[PDB]
């Protein structure tokens, strides 16, 4: 548990990608925390990164990231034109 | 706002429609070549399948939107470019109409979807609803059921709602001009439009 | 004590009854979520298979029991109760007839059955049965045929028997006339009303 | 041979369960000698138990018990809402 | 909570009228099966409380074994073997 | 980009209170999985930066390991075994 998918509705424009229109969007992301899916590799990478053994190098320990994206979504924009857009939305999550 | 945006949003917001109607914008919006401007075969069987699977209340509440009536709104031309016209509709060369409707009736489906269109929609002046039938559903159907074959519809830059086939009429000529009436000045299929858009509105 | 009583009685004690009988209750009453009250799709699934393979002499038998006054009884309730419809029938949003009749009109089994309906349930004031086919057997079957479809009716809170789907005509536009005709066919024909009450009065 | 099925028409409320209902059922249950099933174990416990070599364990010997479940039953009650049973009634008996 | 238990006994100590002094392994099966309970179980107790069933007494959940162990055999005094089959409980489980 | 690189260290340099002399060879992953970002990413760093998801802060593109190593055993100064598993990568990926 912890990584979860939440939502949000928001208008095309909001996600600031360029684009002009008036369509509306649902969009899903994962958010939660991860600590309880940690291996030994993160254990020691912790460790590591407090004694400064591993010098410079920042390695990053687990994440809640999305497994599987969601359907496609088209929308039509003020100048009679159609976009679509890809991988745009997460459908399910996971701690990896 | 214009109901015709506001079926759009609806659409979105419903993972079905959503995922259907991206599912035929995709192939009608992707260019196959600098000659060919797309798989109008793969459009017209993306379309078929968004009315299929997409429940009426988005499908056709898109497609037979309310609009205020004014000539070039944008409620217009919003739901004109629902069948993506620029794959789906037109074409090079506008065949007579005799001909588009010998290759409408060589295929079977084709064949059928006409003659409910012809059947159902059945204008008749003496009636208050306008149509012979009396039903108003049974027309808009037979009508949609004609938006993936040859016999494609769409809406006609008008004053009025116009709809017709991508025909024209040019020995005998009164057939082929009692066939483009049939689409463009059918009080039935009018009236059905308009209560449609009447009853998925506000 | 009430006819609709003695109907359940005899479904559960008949072993093909039972069985589906609770196999159309559990999907149509088992929760799936705070928002969603049932599997809809299951729950109309269930009812279909419960009036195939039930036998007509039980599963018509507590659809159309005889009441004394179907209004607020409980034997009327009893009966309002059948399809489950807190799941079948009533939903969030009560849909315009014409939308509603595009749905049923999209799907081929909705379609021919509500095409059964209004030929086989064509009312008579001419006639004596009420029916202009002057068949309540061919009427009782198209009508149960809706049940499980996204025209699914069920009766009325009224005094008389009074069935409708879940749709309205809220339109004040012309469509107004042609949405009245048709829930006047369901909600108030003599010659189903006539046919159902007959069915009760045999498996009395 | 003698682990047999019977049968029993009942009220639903004569099963006691907490329900107010008119509804009917048919219980079946499992009743009969399991002594021709019987194994070396079972007259093993017995002369044990009369030795008192067992300190008071009573083993059980074999029993005349449902090996399959019925149908479930559904009814409604008297404030005109609905019920299910589960696991109620026995389709098959064995000695077990 | 139905287990099974072990026994240190003579094959005369089971009293089969045996006469060896071989010995033996004895399992059983003993606990407690109300985590098994059903509904028919239930129904069971409250018919008996009353009196619907006539003198019928059905049993309800039991403690048994559900897989037996390995054979035995022996050899008695008089030099003759004998030998003793489904006698020992291998796994147990509520039934 | 995502790529593994490799450290000599003690058993003891992981701080996981063992007692040991033993010795380790750690497989860790580091790179950027910039080259690898989708819509999804793009959309997360413009809401985050206007700060329409004010509360929350989602991970983007992470430079992890998609399969770890093999097991490594050792023995302690008061000569008794401890196994290590799941503690090196063996293959990385930009999840
Ligand atoms: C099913 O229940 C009926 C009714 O129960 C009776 O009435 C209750 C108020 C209570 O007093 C119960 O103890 C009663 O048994 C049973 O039918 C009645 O049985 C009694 C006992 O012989 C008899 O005197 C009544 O005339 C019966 N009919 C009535 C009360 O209307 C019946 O035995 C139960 N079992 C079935 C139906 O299988
Ligand atoms: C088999 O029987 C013998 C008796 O013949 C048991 O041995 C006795 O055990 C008790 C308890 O320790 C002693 O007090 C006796 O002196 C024993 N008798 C002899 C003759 O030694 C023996 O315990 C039995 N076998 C097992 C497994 O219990
Ligand atoms: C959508 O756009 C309108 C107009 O800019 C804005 O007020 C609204 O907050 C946006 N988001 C939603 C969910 O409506
Ligand atoms: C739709 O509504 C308008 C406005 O009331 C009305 O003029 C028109 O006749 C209606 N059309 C129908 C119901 O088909
Ligand atoms: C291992 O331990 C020794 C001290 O015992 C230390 O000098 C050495 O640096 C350690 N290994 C590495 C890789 O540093």
């Amino acid at each position: 548990r912890g990584c979860l998918l939440k939502e949000i509705h928001l208008n095309v424009t909001d996600l600031d990608l360029g684009y002009r229109t008036k369509e509306e969007l649902i969009f899903r992301y994962c958010s939660g925390p991860c600590h309880d899916a940690e291996t030994n590799y993160d254990k020691i990478l912790n460790n590591l990164t407090h004694n400064k053994k591993l010098d410079k190098d920042t390695p990053s320990r687990t994440c809640c990231r999305p497994i599987a994206f969601d359907d496609d979504i088209s929308f039509l924009d003020d100048s009679l034109e159609y976009h679509t857009l890809k991988k745009h939305s997460a459908k399910k999550c996971a701690c990896v | 706002e214009n109901n015709c945006l506001n079926a759009a949003k609806a659409c979105n917001l419903n993972d079905t429609c959503k995922k259907y109607r991206s599912a035929y914008i995709s192939p009608c919006t992707s260019r196959v070549s600098t000659a060919e401007v797309c798989n109008k075969r793969k459009c017209h069987k993306a379309l078929r399948q968004f009315f299929d699977k997409v429940p009426p209340k988005h499908s056709y509440g898109m497609l037979y939107c309310s609009c205020p009536l004014g000539d070039q709104s944008a409620c217009s031309e919003r739901r004109r470019q629902t069948i993506v016209p620029a794959c789906s509709y037109e074409d090079k060369e506008r065949p007579n109409c005799l001909t588009l409707q010998v290759s409408c009736k060589t295929n079977y489906i084709c064949r059928s979807r006409l003659a409910d269109f012809f059947t159902n929609c059945q204008p008749e002046p003496l009636s208050l609803s306008g149509c012979l039938k009396e039903n108003y559903a049974d027309c808009l159907l037979s009508y949609s059921g004609l938006i993936g074959t040859v016999m494609t519809p769409n809406y006609l830059r008008s004053p009025k709602i116009s709809v017709s086939p991508f025909c024209d009429c040019s020995n005998s000529k009164e057939e082929c001009d009692r066939f483009t009436e049939f689409f463009t000045d059918n009080a039935c299929l009018r009236n059905a439009i308009q209560a449609f858009g009447n009853g998925t509105g506000s």
